[PDB]
């Protein structure tokens, strides 16, 4: 539901230039650390939550 | 026969569907984009 939750965050690459990347938490509640090593991986430092 | 959204916290179990479900969908449409090898795509999506 998160994603009807932020429509605007969504569509916002049409009025500007600003670059998305749009990833799920896992089920498990503790399974971040795969996901969050992503976030090392990826050199993304501008997460919003 | 038409696809609802799931709430992933149901616990109901007395129910099934015949409408295929958007993942394996998703995964198909995806395939297809990565078959025919875009770069730049464009996604319209009529309700919510
Ligand atoms: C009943 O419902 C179940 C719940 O959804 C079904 O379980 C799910 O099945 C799908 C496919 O049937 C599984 O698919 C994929 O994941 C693998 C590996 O993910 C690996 O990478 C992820 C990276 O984030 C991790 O999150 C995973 O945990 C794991 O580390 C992918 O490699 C697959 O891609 C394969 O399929 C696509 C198709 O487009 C190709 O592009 C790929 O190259 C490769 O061909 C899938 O994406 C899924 O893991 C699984 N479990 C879930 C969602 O929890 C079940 O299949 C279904 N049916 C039954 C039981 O009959």
């Amino acid at each position: 539901t998160g994603l009807i939750r932020l429509q605007e965050l969504i569509k916002a690459p049409s009025r500007y230039n600003l670059r998305l990347k749009i990833r799920q938490l896992p089920a498990d509640t503790k399974d971040a650390k795969p996901l969050l090593k992503e976030m090392k991986r990826g050199k993304e430092f501008h997460v919003i939550f | 026969t038409r696809w609802k959204h799931q709430v992933s916290d149901n616990k109901d179990s007395f129910y099934v569907s015949l409408y295929p479900d958007f993942s394996s969908l998703s995964r198909a449409i995806l395939d297809l984009v990565q078959f025919f090898k875009w770069k730049t795509v464009t996604v319209v999506y009529d309700d919510s």
